[PDB]
Formats: structure tokens, C-alpha cells, sequence
């Protein structure tokens, strides 16, 4: 009930544009009368189906060979991770084994289990299989935390869905609330800023069109330098109230030596392998 | 952003050894060192600090993407700054992405990416 | 041995043993394994090199019977490190045996085999500079429903008997289950079993 309620809420939420995917539950315990409520208060967007992942038979019947992605949800509060990762990792076995071409989203407890199931034939990073490992971006984020303190708290209230509120007090929490009305998007951008740099273009979008941009479509690259010109065809990563306010940045046409000091790919410091003794 | 680069090379050589190996320095290895990395930064002093009480978050905003090649999608603004009375209270709280007209006290923390030197 | 002295032996022909032991499971009893290759119907220049890739406890909790056997090594790791199975040379082995002793410990009929076929598929998911798909593996399986994971390009079906399941009909897997015709088949014919023993 909770992680259903949870998904709904964040999946349908009325800040994104108007998408219609349906969307489809496998799970092979029969439904409480608090989710079949639930699942009625969602009558026309989501469709329930008792059976298992692990059957052909149930995956051919829920048209997995046709969806456009399959998401599997973890039980973060197991009593035992193995097992649950164990669990996640034949059920990915199993949907890749009936339809190799599906994309798969799924939660990972721990990190090694993680990479024992990275190894899957099936399983494409590039094509869109996304592990979620929820102990390795945890673990970041208080690292984040510790480079700039509450940027924890920034990077999670950008993901989840959430309306503006507000209150006729003056206190700390209607500035909060109003910080927290923003989630980060990504869309393609006008022709009318094609051949400007970056820092230009968000001094131009920053209060204008009221759009702030991270990043920019050499693919991924966080915060430009002044020096880069904006491809023609390319996407802002984009901080916003909305989607729908997002669209102006398409919707634009001037309406006014020896030492190894690093990893083998030069992004980590690196030493050799220190003793355990040593350290203590 | 939240591991500081992971990528696909890397998530190769940690897929079939399961350690970081040490490289030798290169001019392609000093290259993938030029990526932006978080900070915050005061505003009682530097360059900044003509933002006293009363300034507005979109002149800092533009000062800050005009000549420092830096941008800002947030305030570490103290819990009580908003009351009238003086607090011994230490504790902030982070405001995202707030609006041009939005107004600064002296007392202030700034999220933003900055350059590599 | 370890990855330095694995990895410049060089082995070809050889047979690779992956073993998913602990201090708590079972004995597999890998004597009966071995015997059939020692046999001396076979040249010595003919017999093909065993290594066992498993946990160091469950090596030293059934070495006490494998000492007397030539051409034997042991790599104490995990049968899932790319590592070693790169440095015991797997792409040149005449066959790979994955065997599981957490089999009868464990009471869920879904992790059973869980070990065994993340092996297969990390085995079948390396690249050589050729695939690992060519690679000669053999798998043990304790669920029969569990060997449509084995394989991809096959038509999976729970009803499909396992004689029937590509997997088997090719030879890369094997389960105890099979083996239930030899009660008819001895009470019938008392000379069946020691000729299929022999
Ligand atoms: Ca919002
Ligand atoms: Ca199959
Ligand atoms: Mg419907």
C-alpha cells in the first residue's frame, strides 16, 4: 500500500506535462482491500494483474514484450539485503531472459550486488538499464554534504514532485516550501541560442523565461565554461516550478615523474595499498 | 555529479578487477581534471560582499555568472535571519532556486558549481 | 596458487571446477569427480589439468581426500570474479563445472540455483580478444524450472520437461532429477548399474 501510494503520487503528479502512460502491477500476493481502494481511486491509469515475474506465462500476459520499461521496486527495510538482492536479481533475470530488449529500472541494496548483476548478458547501461543503488548514491550525497553542508537536502527535494505552499506566516518554512516547489527537468532549447555561450544564455533564460539551467548536452557536461558555444538540436538540464514552464526555452524567438598520483582514467587520487597497522 | 565522474571506462576497469589501479600522468588524464565541483562561499567578505543587507538575489546572480563564470541555484539561509531579535541559534536551512527579486542579509551561505584553476 | 602465479601458468585442455563452498555447507565429495579423469585408460600426456576456484574453508574441509591425484590446483577466490576466471584462462578450458553445496541449507526454491546462474551468464557475458558464449560449460541445478535462465535464444515454457529444454538437449545442464528411471531400470536388468558404473 505505502509503495504504491508513494509511486502514484510521484509518478502522476500534475507538474509533469500531460503524459498518458499506464501503467501495469505484477505481483503474485493478491491485494488488500486498502490497495484495491487505491487502485480505484486510479480507475482509467493503472491496472493490477496477479502472477509471478518469474513465469513466462504471467510476463507474456501483463504485454511486457511490448511496454516501454519494466520497474522493480526493492523492500529497502529487509531483514535480509542478500536475499532481497538475491530476489531483485533473479526477477531481472528472469523479465531480460523472456524479452532481452526491455528496459529495466531497478533498486540495489548494496554495491557488489550491483556489479554481480551488471555481468548479465542482457543487461545494456547504454540502451537505458538504470541499477539504482540506493547504499552507493546514500554514501554520496553525505559525501556531497560534506563538500558543501545541506546539499543532501538540495539534490533530494529536486527529484521529488511537489506543488507550490504557501502560508500567511512569516516564518522559516514558507521560504523553505518555496525552495522546495522547484525539480529539475531537461529539454531541447530554441535556435535563438544556438551560437551563445553558456553563461550568456543563463543570464538570458535566468529571469526572463524565469528558467535556471546545470548543464547542457563532451556529452554530459556539468556547469560550462564561458568558452562553449550551444550545439544546434541540443537539451538544457533545466531547475524549475514546472514542465510546462520549461517549454519557453523551445518556445523563444526574440520575444523581448614517476609518481602515480591518479586512477587509470585521471578522475580519482589514488596511492599504493596501505597496511591496516599502518593507518590505526 | 554525486560521485565525482564514474565514467564507462571506469565502470569497466571496477567491473573486471574490482579495484582503482594507479595510472601514470597523461595530458589526457590532466585534461579530465577541468569539471566544475560544488562549493559554498561567504558573503561577509571577497568580491561578493557588496551584497549586504537589502541586495537582491538576481543582481548576485548575474554578478556572479558575469565575472566569476559561477552560478548559484540556492541560499544556506539561517533558520531565525527572517526574525526581528537577535539568536544564538546557528542553524540554516536551504532555499532552491529563488526568485531575482528575492532578498539577502549579510549573514549567508551560497550554493553554486565553480571553475577548475 | 593466487592471480600471479594462475595467470603466467599458462593451461589449455584443462578442466576449470567453480565452487560456491562455505564453513557451514555441505560436502559435495569431489573424489568422484576426479577418479574418472585419473583413470588409466588415459596417457599420462593425456591428462587434462583440474583447478577449483572456491572459499578457502571449503577447500580445507575436503582437500583430506584429493591429495593422492596429480595435476590438481586450487585458486582460493569466488567463482563470480571476472579476475580469476580471466586468469585461470577459461576461454581455453575443454570444460567448466559450476557445482553449488548451499542447495539443501536454504528452503526457498528461487536462490537454490540463483549462484549458479549468475556464473553461467558472467561466463557467457565475457569478451575475449571471441565471446564467451563458445566457451564448454556444464551446470548442476537443483530446481529443473530453473534452467530456462540458462539460455536466451531458447523458447522458454515451465511446462517443457526438462529432457526436452534446449539447455539439457545440448548438454550444458544436469540435475539429480534425471537419474529417477535408474531405480526401474536396475530392478529390471541387474547388470545395468555396474555397466553404467563401470
Ligand atoms: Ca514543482
Ligand atoms: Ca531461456
Ligand atoms: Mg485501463
Amino acid at each position: 500500500l505505502e509503495s504504491v501510494s508513494n509511486f502514484l503520487k510521484d509518478f502522476l503528479h500534475k507538474d509533469r506535462d500531460d503524459v498518458n502512460v499506464e501503467i501495469v502491477f505484477l505481483h503474485n500476493i493478491s491485494p488488500n482491500l486498502e490497495l484495491e481502494a487505491l487502485f480505484k481511486r486510479h480507475f482509467t491509469q493503472v491496472e493490477f494483474y496477479q502472477g509471478s515475474v518469474l513465469n513466462p506465462h504471467d510476463l507474456a500476459r501483463v504485454k511486457i514484450e511490448s511496454a516501454d520499461a519494466c520497474l522493480i521496486l526493492a523492500n529497502k527495510y529487509c531483514a535480509d539485503p542478500d536475499a532481497e538482492d538475491a530476489s531483485n536479481i533473479m526477477r531481472v533475470i528472469s523479465i531480460k531472459n523472456y524479452h532481452p530488449k526491455i528496459r529495466i529500472i531497478t533498486q540495489m541494496l548494496q554495491y557488489h550486488n550491483k556489479a554481480h548483476l551488471l555481468n548479465i548478458p542482457s543487461w545494456n547501461w547504454k540502451e537505458g538499464d538504470d541499477a539504482i543503488c540506493l547504499a552507493e548514491l546514500k554514501l554520496g550525497f553525505i559525501a556531497q554534504s560534506c563538500l558543501a553542508q545541506g546539499l543532501s537536502t538540495m539534490l533530494a527535494n529536486l527529484f521529488s514532485m511537489r506543488s507550490f505552499i504557501k502560508i500567511e506566516e512569516d516564518t522559516w518554512q514558507k521560504y523553505y516550501l518555496e525552495g522546495v516547489s522547484n525539480e529539475m527537468y531537461t529539454e531541447y532549447l530554441s535556435s535563438a541560442f544556438v551560437g551563445l555561450s553558456f553563461p550568456t544564455v543563463c543570464e538570458l533564460c535566468f529571469v526572463k523565461l524565469k528558467l535556471l539551467m546545470i548543464a547542457i548536452e563532451s556529452r554530459i557536461l556539468i556547469n560550462p565554461g564561458n568558452h562553449l558555444k550551444i550545439q544546434e538540436g541540443t537539451l538544457g538540464f533545466f531547475i524549475a516550478s514546472d514542465a510546462k514552464e520549461v517549454k519557453r526555452a523551445f518556445f523563444y524567438c526574440k520575444a523581448c615523474s614517476n609518481v602515480k598520483k591518479y586512477d587509470s582514467t585521471g578522475m580519482f587520487h589514488w596511492c599504493a595499498p596501505k597496511e591496516i597497522e599502518k593507518v590505526i | 555529479l554525486v560521485t565525482g565522474g564514474a565514467t564507462p571506462e571506469l565502470e569497466a576497469l571496477i567491473a573486471e578487477e574490482n579495484a582503482l589501479r594507479g595510472g601514470y600522468s597523461t595530458p589526457q588524464t590532466l585534461a579530465n581534471r577541468d569539471r566544475c565541483r560544488v562549493a559554498q562561499l561567504a558573503l561577509l567578505d571577497g568580491p561578493f560582499a557588496d551584497l549586504g543587507d537589502g541586495g537582491c538575489y538576481g543582481d548576485l546572480f548575474c554578478k556572479a555568472l558575469k565575472t566569476y563564470n559561477m552560478l548559484c541555484f540556492g541560499i544556506y539561509r539561517l533558520r531565525d535571519a527572517h526574525l526581528s531579535t537577535p539568536s544564538q541559534c546557528t542553524k540554516r536551512y536551504v532555499i532552491t532556486n529563488p526568485p531575482y527579486e528575492f532578498e539577502l542579509v549579510p549573514t549567508d551561505l551560497i550554493f553554486c558549481l565553480m571553475q577548475f584553476d | 596458487l593466487t592471480r600471479s602465479e594462475a595467470a603466467m601458468t599458462v593451461l589449455s585442455g584443462h578442466v576449470v571446477v567453480c565452487i560456491f563452498g562455505d564453513v557451514s555447507s555441505a560436502l559435495i565429495g569431489l573424489r568422484n569427480l576426479v577418479m574418472p579423469l585419473r583413470a588409466s585408460n588415459f596417457h599420462y600426456h593425456e591428462l587434462k589439468h583440474i583447478v577449483f576456484v572456491g572459499s578457502i574453508e571449503y577447500l580445507k574441509r575436503e582437500w583430506e581426500t584429493l591429495h593422492n591425484f596429480p595435476k590438481v590446483s586450487i585458486l582460493p577466490g569466488t567463482p563470480l570474479s571476472r579476475a580469476d576466471l580471466r586468469a585461470v584462462n577459461i576461454n581455453l578450458c575443454d570444460m567448466c563445472v559450476i557445482l553449488s553445496a548451499n542447495q539443501n541449507n536454504i528452503d526457498d526454491t528461487s536462490l537454490q540455483d540463483k549462484e549458479c546462474i549468475l556464473a553461467s551468464l558472467n561466463i557467457k557475458s565475457m569478451q575475449f580478444d571471441t565471446t564467451g558464449v563458445n566457451i564448454p560449460i556444464i551446470t548442476e541445478l537443483v530446481n529443473d524450472t530453473n534452467v530456462q535462465f540458462l539460455d536466451q535464444d531458447d523458447d522458454d515454457d515451465p511446462d517443457t520437461e526438462l529432457y526436452l529444454t534446449q539447455p539439457f538437449a545440448c548438454g550444458t545442464a544436469f540435475a539429480v532429477s534425471v537419474l529417477d528411471s535408474l531405480m526401474s531400470a536396475t530392478y529390471f536388468n541387474d547388470n545395468i548399474l555396474t555397466l553404467i558404473r563401470t
